[PDB]
């Protein structure tokens, strides 16, 4: 397929496309903050190897 | 809970045969199998004693 469409971005509110994603992270203390999202390491209680996710 | 782990191997030095001028295939395992080394490492020599 073709799809066309638009991005647009006047500034501070002002902005207008189709489908805008809008990550959430306000919440998180974030190593880079520009990532998006967070890291969790637990390492498993019998077998002691990492689980990372 | 806890636990500590150990990674090592061990091996056969060279030429630790000392019965042959060449080796087999020369490609071979380094571990202590039977065949490789079970009674033919030249660097030890055992002796039981007895009657002490």
């Amino acid at each position: 397929y073709v799809i066309v469409g638009v991005v647009e971005n006047i500034g501070e509110k002002e902005i207008v496309g189709s489908i805008f994603y809008a990550p959430y992270t306000e919440g998180l203390d974030l190593d880079d903050p520009e990532h998006v999202g967070a890291f969790k390491v637990v390492v498993d209680p019998e077998s002691l190897q990492p689980s990372i996710g | 809970v806890m636990g500590f782990k150990t990674r090592y191997g061990i091996g056969i030095n060279p030429f630790a045969e000392s019965a042959a001028q060449a080796p087999a295939s020369r490609i071979q395992s380094g571990m202590p199998s039977i065949l490789n080394s079970l009674g033919k490492n030249a660097y030890f020599r055992r002796v039981y004693v007895k009657g002490i």
